[PDB]
C-alpha cells in the first residue's frame, strides 16, 4: 500500500508521522495536527486558513455577494469525526490512484520531485529553501525542519475551490524555473461534482442537473498532475491562455482558459496549444534545467548537516535525470529531458487517468459544472480503492451505475445546482 | 483547478 498506516485522527502525536506542525506562511499560527502518510507527503485535516493570511475567514459573505460556481459552509471540517473521515478519505484516494500503473508512475515522480536546493546566495554552496519545509514539533517540544514535497489540506472559504498553492520566492518563480516548490493542495474527499453524459448538454450552461458524479480520485489526480508540473518547475505561466473560440457560451463572455489547465486535462484539449508555443515552452524549460545542471557544478559545499553534498547532488541528478561526464560535471541530455518533460505533461493527464479508472468523466475541461454533492467514500459499501463507486458484483458495477446519482442516490446529496446561474 |  502507498500509505502503510491506517491513521485515526485521534491517534496520539509521536512527533514523527503524527505531529503538530507549523507551515512557512511568513506569519503566525497555532500548530495544527498533521499526518505523514508517505515519504515526503503530509495531510493536514484542517480548512486552509494558513497558506494565505488574507483568506482566514471561512464565513460566507452576504447572499447577495456570492458568485456562481462556489459553495460555503464555515462548519465543514471543524469536528474530530469529520477530520478522521477526511484523513481516511484522502488516504483511500491515494491508494486508488496508486493501484493503477499510471498513478504509481505519477506518485513516484512526485516523491522524486524534491524541490531544488537553490536558496543560497553564494553559488559555491547548496542550500535548501526554507519555504519548502514545515516545522515539526518534536517530543521534547522543540521544532525541527523537515523538507516535504506535498501537503493535502482542506479547502479555504469556498469549499469547492480545489487548487495547488505554494509559497513563492522574492525573485525566483519556483514553479516555472525548474526548481520546484512544496505543493499544498486544497482538496476535499467529502464532496464531488455532477456532470452530464451528453456532450451538447455538459458544455451548455443552461442544461442538465448533473446526473453523473465525478469520481473524486480523478479530481485529486488532476491536482496531483498540477503538483507534478510545479514540483519540477515546469508549470505554464497562468498569463498564457487559450481564448476559447470553440464554445459560443465561453466566447460570448470572453472566457479564457490557461494552457496549464488544457495541458493537465489532456486529450483533445491539449491540442489547443499550438506547436509554436508548445516548442517555445519546451525550449524554455530545457534551458531552466541547464541552469540547474550548472548550478550543481558550481556547488563546492553544502549548508546543513542532515545530508551530504554528494547525496543531494545525486538526489537532483535523479530528479532531473541529468548526465554526468568523466570530471563529474552535470549536463542535460535532450532525449532524457524530452522524455521526462513529456512524461510529466502528456502521460500524466486527467484524460489518461479516466482510462485507467474506467469511469465516466467530463470529456473536456471546456464545459459547465452542474452541481455539487455531499458524499462519503470511507465505507467500503459506498466506495472502494478498486472500483470507486462502481462496485463489482452489484447493480452498480456496469454502465457506471455507481456514478449515476439517480440510480445510486443513497450515495449523493445534492447541495447546490449551478445550471442557469452562469 | 476545476474551472467553469
Ligand atoms: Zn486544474
Amino acid at each position: 500500500p502507498f500509505v502503510n498506516k491506517q491513521f485515526n485522527y485521534k491517534d496520539p502525536v509521536n512527533g514523527v508521522d503524527i505531529a503538530y506542525i507549523k507551515i512557512p506562511n511568513a506569519g503566525q499560527m497555532q500548530p495544527v495536527k498533521a499526518f505523514k502518510i508517505h515519504n515526503k507527503i503530509w495531510v493536514i485535516p484542517e480548512r486552509d486558513t494558513f497558506t494565505n493570511p488574507e483568506e482566514g475567514d471561512l464565513n460566507p459573505p452576504p447572499e447577495a455577494k456570492q458568485v456562481p460556481v462556489s459553495y460555503y459552509d464555515s462548519t465543514y471540517l471543524s469536528t474530530d469525526n469529520e477530520k478522521d473521515n477526511y484523513l481516511k478519505g484522502v488516504t483511500k484516494l491515494f491508494e486508488r490512484i496508486y493501484s493503477t500503473d499510471l498513478g504509481r508512475m505519477l506518485l513516484t515522480s512526485i516523491v522524486r520531485g524534491i524541490p531544488f536546493w537553490g536558496g543560497s546566495t553564494i553559488d559555491t554552496e547548496l542550500k535548501v529553501i526554507d519555504t519548502n519545509c514545515i516545522n515539526v514539533i518534536q517530543p521534547d517540544g522543540s521544532y525541527r525542519s523537515e523538507e516535504l514535497n506535498l501537503v493535502i489540506i482542506g479547502p479555504s472559504a469556498d469549499i469547492i475551490q480545489f487548487e495547488c498553492k505554494s509559497f513563492g520566492h522574492e525573485v525566483l518563480n519556483l514553479t516555472r524555473n525548474g526548481y520546484g516548490s512544496t505543493q499544498y493542495i486544497r482538496f476535499s474527499p467529502d464532496f464531488t461534482f455532477g456532470f452530464e453524459e451528453s456532450l451538447e448538454v455538459d458544455t451548455n450552461p443552461l442544461l442538465g442537473a448533473g446526473k453523473f458524479a465525478t469520481d473524486p480520485a480523478v479530481t485529486l489526480a488532476h491536482e496531483l498532475i498540477h503538483a507534478g508540473h510545479r514540483l519540477y518547475g515546469i508549470a505554464i505561466n497562468p498569463n498564457r491562455v487559450f481564448k476559447v473560440n470553440t464554445n459560443a457560451y465561453y466566447e460570448m463572455s470572453g472566457l479564457e482558459v490557461s494552457f496549464e489547465e488544457l495541458r493537465t486535462f489532456g486529450g483533445h484539449d491539449a491540442k489547443f496549444i499550438d506547436s509554436l508555443q508548445e516548442n517555445e515552452f519546451r525550449l524554455y524549460y530545457y534551458n531552466k534545467f541547464k541552469d540547474i545542471a550548472s548550478t550543481l557544478n558550481k556547488a563546492k559545499s553544502i549548508v546543513g548537516t542532515t545530508a551530504s553534498l554528494q547525496y543531494m547532488k545525486n538526489v537532483f541528478k535523479e530528479k532531473y535525470l541529468l548526465s554526468e561526464d568523466t570530471s563529474g560535471k552535470f549536463s542535460v541530455d535532450k532525449l532524457k529531458f524530452d522524455k521526462l518533460y513529456k512524461m510529466l505533461t502528456e502521460i500524466y493527464t486527467e484524460d489518461n487517468f479516466v482510462k485507467f479508472f474506467k469511469v465516466l468523466n467530463r470529456k473536456t475541461y471546456l464545459n459547465f459544472d452542474k452541481a455539487v454533492f455531499k458524499i462519503n467514500i470511507v465505507p467500503k459499501v459506498n466506495y472502494t480503492i478498486y472500483d470507486g463507486f462502481n462496485l463489482r458484483n452489484t447493480n452498480l458495477a456496469a454502465n457506471f451505475n455507481g456514478q449515476n446519482t439517480e440510480i445510486n442516490n443513497m450515495n449523493f446529496t445534492k447541495l447546490k445546482n449551478f445550471t442557469g446561474l452562469f | 483547478r476545476r474551472g467553469m
